[PDB]
């Protein structure tokens, strides 16, 4: 029921609502209001704080808001106290220019590991944490990893007479913005989905 | 006293550093330093074919490897709509529980080890062992098995499995037993294991600890339970729990668990009957190899398949399931491509070990050890 | 020595030598022993490569130890790096000599023992002391503080359980009235089997001897799994297997020492051959020991100073006092058969409730 | 001295060494629980050290992530003389099915590899064939396919430094 | 970032890097060496970009047994490397035909492309 | 709960004096199961002929891409493969190789099919990139172990055995069961 009691409270104040037919729903709240509207959400009886994923969408072939984008996931154990089982996403857009965006370790203690991770392999800077040191990348790596822009680093796989394989130049795979091998892609190639 | 507990010495288990601040023979804060296997996954996927990942998929926690398998599987086949099988379904439930029983296997025999001694890790060996040799039969594989698919799973079950499951699900009991015989009427371990490891639920909630490690401090929530998806939800279901969070609690807890999963393996075995094993749409699923020597749309879409891959629609998706590390789960971003978009990978173990600092605060050295098997950590999951 | 003869100090020394490296080649086919004796505990086979039986791979091992590289480490002191498994050696073969393994003459014309003495156990104890002494000095001479943390744990628990001994050993002095082992070993052989008088001392020796790396406390500690254990870590080539080499042979001194003296050891009652029971007795309590080192947990030491100092070194005194107050009154040595008894009676009742 | 300079004697502690040959495991992913089912099945190897200094075999068994190299340098150069590199799994050997920033593309960068196992995971009796491989290696009974005899060790063949 | 050396011509290279290092302490520089293939070391080339924190200097691929007097080239330059006090050496594997390609890119990206694929290595086995 | 300390020690008692557990590689051959994967095999049809066309899907089909084919055009005096097509060269690194069989599942002739050894450890990196001719039906061994067995003249005995092998693998040999 504390689901419901979020999403009438963000059609009044203008924030805009993504649903897939799947059974996944979001919430993207502006900039401003992320700090206090989410310490809100805290304190509107969200007991776990999930995840936090960033999101670099330079190479997503629809444009977005804002290049990186960060998803929290906030929940109401239902084993708890009065659990409902509430779960949702929550979509923060982050510039490019600006990294910023504040941390909910205030909130969640779950906050601080995730909010360092997301530091490490995308530019983004949380704001009040404890500590942003760099997490998982090794201590002289320079630079963001997964965003986009930061190469996968590929190897060449190694056979026998001067035979070499460069895998982003063998990769039979397409990307959304890959052209394919002909004129161009229509149909299921442009994105496929069955109808259940 | 910061004592430097190294990377991968001394047996500070599955390459993590530890920086114990501590001063005599407590433990003031442990400041604990990851990283040492990332790998890079969430990069690399998203060079690779919604098939190509599933090679990718049972490699992070290779324990409960099944559990990466089916949460990414879920996670694709939703967002491209695809319909499992029923009797892929219940196989897949099965791998799930029998990769449980692995895991846990190993869990508890590491334990064990950890602070205390050494016998009882063989005799899990030995039970994980018939369990792999049933992975071996069905997926040609001892673990990393290449088996589920977006539609199903790769093929269906050898003559020989049904019979070596039932052998293992008869003495398993007995032997579950065994384990737990040994442990729940604890020698020393009783002294050793009770009063060390903290848990308070409001904590555990504020740091996020969600994986089983969470429902031995009196938290009641299991992904098969809360958010059922393959079907769980039509089982004959124990969820196990502890009272306060010890060390010994947790350990129990997990035993118990193996009889009830070994009991949801009787009870899916007892569902199952002859059909297909997956999603026959052929921009999911590849031709059936027999008719390659006959029709041009079959090699068409067999060259196509394998070369290229497919698209799914242009969406986010993600779905929660339950390793025996806790909640697991694919946030998959495709743009209609052959290859995920992205691809963040929930990880259990990540989020768990917010909570170590606060654990092992003011517990013993020697039970320092003890304290972090007991939280069941696999850095596979943890780095990435 | 009022009644036992004395070999010339060539013979002495000559038993000495035999008693060493028989000692060697002991430790080293022990070591196979416990391998596979494990092995049949935990379901599994041993090494039988490098075989016939597997028993030719502490020939391959010890090969492998020496040609080995026997590094020093700078950052640890020069002196003490190399002089500290020089010790732990020396002092822990020494004083297995005393343990008369039968009759005198019974050697071939001479002396089952090496050396005999008047004053025996405090010959005992005072080698004791001095491989710990071996264990907290490899410990700061490594100059590893994480070596030393372990080494001083270590030196802390087999200190106090070493102080355990001592009162344990109170009690059936009291009885037999001499320091001497062959005395004790007759007086058994007379009145007969020391334990059936002495029981709690018994217990408390044999527990004190949990702590001399017997396994079962081993927040001795082992390096491994914990805050290390101190002494090796830092030892490569032969220094290395000189410490391990002491540790097993304390192991098996203590194996031959608890029937030697609470038992009746060789001196049974019947049959009685000389050296044939000895050291089945001393195969008895290794199996058993064994059986001990797989199949039970660790302690912390915090525990284990709580069990041996706070309980059974109380109990060891308090044991003592009851036995002095039975010789000193000289009721008979009969009130000793019953207490003892009953006392067992009662240690071992209250477990299976 | 090595091991070394009378055919009677060199022979007989060269089997001493590879009948003895003394693995010092270095876990590193799903690799290191396959080769803890290699514990069970032993009898030459399976007791350690476990601590480097005891040891030497070293089994590089994982993926090798780049901030781990060093650490696993000293660990190496950290172990006594004689001593061995098993290379354990596709991501130790080459690179792996993971082909990017994150990991060493082979571990014979750090460390000198002396025998090489393929799989992922290698099933533990093919780790049995390469440390019987390293036994029979440092026997001096080893050859690679271009017909020369391979050394006992290697890692007596890199400057150190 | 500067580029000094030519192809494939060893001794001229090495002199002229021993004239550009100078006083240099190089105790938090890394340093690159560039080759195609894993395994074979024995007919190998060899490039070096050293990035020194404060600026980065390339060399192209005339190192290494490839070319006569190389070998000896090599291994004079990681001796030298090591001398400053670099420590940290790395091996970084590209194709044979990127090698060209790759020293002709602009410094910042060669730069990133170059420690994206960097692999940590003993600078032992270049002596 | 002191009765435990008893109990435990009893059960393993029991075990000891049960003997049996394990199994002794290589003296003793391991039992394997039939879809197990191993070592790459290309097979041929009853005619002899190839069932590799040489059309690089398993290649494509590649994780860690590991698989290079360099394709080739049958001559029509002396055949080696059913269409005009056929592989001029197969090569699989095994140390990229991830032994995933997304190959041989790609594969449309019934081609590439992953085969039985595991006994495949060997000192040089290179000498561990095998090539086509190191994989046909016909060929009995690992490549250190048929190096051993040349180099001693002693044959090749593989340390596994199966129930039978797959009907893919069809014409591939091996110690089976009993079935000998
Ligand atoms: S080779 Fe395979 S099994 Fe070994 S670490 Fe790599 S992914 Fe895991
Ligand atoms: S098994 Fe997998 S990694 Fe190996 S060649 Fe086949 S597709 Fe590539
Ligand atoms: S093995 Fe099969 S998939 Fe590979 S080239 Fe030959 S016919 Fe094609």
């Amino acid at each position: 029921m504390r689901l419901e009691r979020v999403l009438e409270e963000a059609r009044a104040k203008g924030y805009p609502i993504e649903d897939n037919g799947l059974g996944n729903l979001w919430v993207v709240l502006p900039r401003e209001r992320f700090k206090e509207e989410m310490a809100h959400y805290k304190a509107m009886g969200f007991n776990f704080l999930a995840d936090i994923v960033g999101l670099d969408y330079l190479t997503y072939p629809d444009p977005r808001p804002e290049r990186f984008a960060v998803v929290y996931e906030l929940v109401s154990l239902p084993g708890w106290k009065d659990g409902d089982g509430s779960r949702f996403f929550v979509r923060v857009y982050v510039p490019e220019e600006d990294p910023r965006l504040p941390t909910v370790t205030d909130l969640w203690g779950s906050a601080n590991f995730l909010e360092r991770e997301v530091y490490d392999l995308f530019g983004i800077v949380f704001e009040g944490h404890p500590d942003l040191r760099k997490i998982l990348t090794p201590e002289d790596l320079e630079g963001h990893p997964l965003r986009k822009d930061y190469p996968l680093g590929e190897t060449p796989t190694l056979f026998r007479e001067g035979r070499y394989i460069i895998p982003a130049e063998f990769r039979a795979a397409l990307t959304g913005k890959d052209p394919g091998l002909t004129f161009y892609k229509g149909g299921s190639r442009k994105g496929y989905r069955s109808l259940w | 006293m910061t004592l430097n507990v190294g990377p991968q010495h001394p047996s500070t288990h599955g390459v993590l550093r530890l920086m114990v601040t501590l001063s005599g023979e407590e433990v003031l804060e442990v400041v604990p330093h990851i990283g040492y296997l990332h790998t890079g996954f969430e990069k690399t996927m998203e060079h690779r074919t919604y098939l190509q990942n599933i090679t990718y998929t049972p490699r992070m926690d290779y324990l409960h490897s099944f559990a990466h398998d089916l949460a990414y599987a879920l996670a694709v086949e939703k967002l491209l709509g695809a319909v499992v099988p029923p009797r892929a379904e219940t196989i897949r439930v099965i791998l799930n529980e029998l990769s449980r029983l692995a895991s846990h296997l190993v869990f508890l025999g590491t334990g064990l080890l950890d602070l205390g001694a050494l016998t009882p890790f063989f005799y899990a060996f030995r039970e994980r062992e018939t369990i792999l040799d049933l992975f071996e039969w069905v997926t040609g594989q001892r673990f990393h098995h290449n088996y589920i698919r977006i539609g199903g799973v790769k093929e269906d079950l050898p003559e020989e499995f049904v019979p070596e499951l039932k052998k293992l699900l008869e003495v398993l009991p007995h032997r579950i037993d065994e384990y737990e015989a040994l442990f729940a009427e604890s020698p020393i371990f009783y002294e050793r294991a009770r009063g060390v490891g903290v848990i308070p639920p409001e904590v555990a909630i504020d740091l996020g600890l969600t994986g089983g490690s969470l429902r031995a401090s009196g938290v009641n929530y299991d992904v098969r339970k809360a958010y059922p998806y393959s079907g769980y939800e039509t089982y004959t279901f124990d969820v196990p729990l502890g009272e306060r969070g010890d060390v010994f609690d947790r350990m129990l807890v997990r035993i118990r668990e193996m009889r009830e999963s070994v009991k949801i393996i009787k009870q899916a075995l007892e569902r199952l009957e002859p059909g297909p094993v997956r999603d026959p749409n052929p921009q999911i699923t590849p031709p059936p190899r027999h008719l390659l020597e006959t029709s041009m749309e079959a090699v068409i879409y067999h060259f196509k398949h394998y070369t290229e891959g497919f698209h799914p629609p242009k969406g986010e998706v993600y779905v929660p399931t339950e390793s025996a590390r806790g909640e697991l789960g694919y946030y998959i971003v495709s743009d209609g491509g052959s290859m995920p978009y992205r691809v963040k990978v929930r990880a259990p173990s990540f989020v768990n070990l917010q909570s170590l600092p606060y654990a092992c605060k003011g517990e013993q050295v020697p039970d320092m050890v003890a304290i972090i098997a007991s939280l069941d950590p696999v850095m596979g999951d943890v780095d990435r | 020595t009022w009644s036992y003869p004395v070999d010339p100090y060539w013979m002495v020394a000559l038993k000495a030598l035999l008693v060493v490296v028989g000692l060697l080649t002991a430790f080293a086919f022990m070591t196979l022993i416990e391998r596979r004796l494990l092995a049949r505990f935990q379901v599994r086979m041993g090494p039988n490569r490098v075989g016939p039986f597997g028993l030719l791979q502490p020939l391959a091992d010890a090969i492998k130890s020496i040609f080995k590289e026997d590094i020093v480490v700078a950052q640890a002191d020069r002196f003490l790096f190399v002089l500290a498994p020089l010790i732990s050696v020396v002092f822990a073969l020494l004083a297995f000599g005393l343990i008369p393994f039968g009759p005198p003459g019974s050697f071939f014309g001479y002396q089952p023992w090496v050396i005999n003495l008047d004053l025996g156990i405090l010959y005992l104890f005072a080698v004791s002391e001095l491989a710990v002494y071996g264990i907290f000095l490899s410990g700061w001479a490594s100059g590893s503080k994480y070596s030393l943390l372990g080494s001083l744990r270590s030196s802390a628990s087999l200190i106090s359980y070493e102080l355990g001994l001592g009162l344990a050993l109170l009690a059936p002095v009291l009885l037999v009235g001499s320091l001497n082992l062959n005395d004790i070993v007759n007086w058994q052989k007379e009145h007969g089997w020391l334990f059936l008088y002495a029981f709690p001392a018994f217990l408390v020796y044999l527990i004190a001897s949990m702590a001399e790396a017997a396994r079962t406390p081993f927040d001795l500690p082992e390096a491994e799994q914990e805050l290390v254990g101190g002494y090796h870590t830092e030892y490569s080539s032969i220094k290395w297997a000189l410490f391990q080499m002491a540790e097993y042979i304390h192991f098996i001194t203590a194996s031959a020492l608890i029937p030697t003296l609470f038992l009746g050891g060789w001196t049974m009652p019947v049959l009685e051959v000389p050296y044939l029971w000895m050291f089945l007795k001393i195969a008895f309590f290794l199996f058993f020991f064994i059986w001990i080192r797989a199949t039970w947990f660790r302690l912390r030491y915090d525990q284990l100073l709580r069990f041996g100092w706070g309980f059974l070194f109380p109990l060891a005194l308090l044991w003592f006092l009851v036995t002095a107050l039975v010789v000193a009154l000289d009721l008979p040595r009969t009130y000793l058969l019953y207490l003892s008894a009953l006392s067992f009676l009662v240690l071992l009742g209250a477990v299976l409730y | 001295r090595e091991g070394i300079l009378f055919t009677t004697l060199e022979k007989l502690v060269a089997w001493g060494r590879s009948n003895s040959l003394w693995p010092a495991t270095f876990g590193l992913a799903c690799c290191a629980i396959e080769m803890m089912a290699s514990t069970d099945a032993r009898n030459d190897l399976a007791r350690f050290g476990a601590s480097p200094r005891q040891a030497d075999v070293m089994i590089v068994a994982g993926r090798l992530s780049k901030k781990m190299a060093p650490v696993m340098r000293r660990v190496w150069e950290q172990m006594p003389d004689p001593k061995w590199v098993i290379s354990m799994g596709a991501c130790a050997s080459s690179g792996g099915m993971f082909n990017n920033y994150a990991i060493v593309q082979n571990v014979d960068s750090v460390v000198p590899v002396d025998v090489y196992v393929p799989g992922c995971p290698p099933r533990p009796e093919a780790l049995i064939y390469a440390v019987m491989q390293l036994q029979k290696k440092v026997r001096g009974q080893a050859y690679n396919e271009r017909g020369e005899r391979l050394p006992p060790v290697a890692a007596w063949k890199r400057t150190r430094g | 970032m500067v580029r000094v050396g030519m192809r494939a011509a060893p001794r001229v290279s090495l002199e002229a890097l021993k004239a550009a290092l100078g006083g240099l302490k190089l105790s938090e520089a890394k340093v690159y060496l560039i080759t195609d293939w894993q395994d074979k070391r024995d007919q190998a080339r060899y490039a070096l970009l050293l990035h020194t924190g404060k600026k980065d200097l390339l060399v192209p691929d005339a190192f290494g047994p490839a070319f006569p007097g190389g070998e000896e080239a090599l291994s004079e330059l990681v001796g030298l490397l090591l001398a400053q006090g670099a420590r940290r050496f790395y091996e970084a594997v590209v194709s044979p035909g990127e090698m060209t390609a790759l020293l002709d890119l602009p410094p910042e990206e060669l730069l990133k492309r170059v420690m994206a694929i960097a692999n940590p290595t003993d600078p032992g086995i270049y002596l | 709960t002191l009765k435990a300390l008893a109990q435990s020690l009893g059960i393993t008692l029991k075990y000891l004096f049960s003997k049996p557990v394990t199994v002794p590689y290589p003296d003793a051959p391991v039992a394997l199961k039939p879809r197990f994967h191993g070592r790459h095999v290309l097979t041929r049809h009853p005619n002899g002929l190839e069932k590799c066309i040489g059309c690089s899907l398993c290649a494509a089909a590649c994780p860690a891409y590991a698989i290079y084919v360099e394709p080739a055009e049958n001559d029509p005096e002396n055949p080696v493969s059913a269409g005009e097509r056929y592989a001029k060269v197969y090569e699989i690194n095994m140390l990229r190789c991830i032994f995933c069989g997304l190959c041989e599942e790609a594969c449309p002739t019934g081609a590439i099919v992953l085969g039985y050894d595991f006994e495949m450890a060997d000192y040089e990196y290179s000498d561990l990139v095998y090539g086509k001719e190191d994989m046909l039906v016909d060929v009995v061994g690992t490549k250190p172990q048929r190096r051993e067995a040349k180099r001693t003249g002693k044959p090749v005995k593989v340390g596994y055995v199966v129930p039978y092998v797959r009907p893919e693998l069809e014409g591939f040999k091996a110690p089976t069961e009993g079935g000998k």
